[PDB]
Order: structure tokens, then sequence, then C-alpha cells
């Protein structure tokens, strides 16, 4: 049984991190995402200019 | 003589006018290139949204 609970422990940890990863993950894909618009806002600052 | 100076004068009156038309048409073209400049603004202010 103390066996198993190690490997209990052990999973929980395995589940946080692959988590945490999987929104780091989703942070940077949305960011890059983001960055289009303000790539086409600075471009049409220029016809303005 | 006094003929002769109202002839003059009403000479000098109408270029006095082109001076004015000149001015009056130069302001309005000048004000179709600003629309063009608000018209440009507008669109990075929609996208920005």
């Amino acid at each position: 049984v103390s066996q198993l609970t190690q490997f209990g422990s052990t999973l929980q940890n395995i589940i946080e991190r692959q988590d945490a990863e999987a929104l780091n993950a989703l942070l940077q894909n949305q960011a890059a995402e983001l960055i289009l618009t303000n790539l086409s806002i600075q471009d049409k600052t220029i016809e303005e200019l | 003589a006094d003929k002769i100076s109202q002839s003059e004068t009403y000479r000098r009156r109408r270029q006095e006018w082109e001076i004015q038309r000149n001015n009056a048409e130069a302001e309005l073209k000048q004000i179709d290139a600003q629309l063009k400049s608000l018209a440009v603004r507008r669109e990075a202010a929609v996208l920005q949204k």
C-alpha cells in the first residue's frame, strides 16, 4: 500500500505539470495570433502619415 | 484721367478676386486630403476594435 501511495503522489505531480504545460503552449499560440493585428495597425498608421 | 483711374481700379479689384479665389480653392483642396487622412485613422480604429 505505501508503494501505491507513492505512485499516487507521482501521478498527481504529473497531472499538475502536464496541465500547466498545456497552458504555457496555449498562451504562446494566442500571443502569436494577437501580433498580426498590431502589425496591420502599424502599417495603416504609415498610410496616415 | 478720372475715367482711366476708374478703369485701373476695377482691374486691380479683379486681381484681388484672383488672390481670394485661389486662396479659397487651395483651402478646399487641402480639406479633401484631410478627410482622406481621417478615413485612414478610422480604418485603424475599427481595426483596433
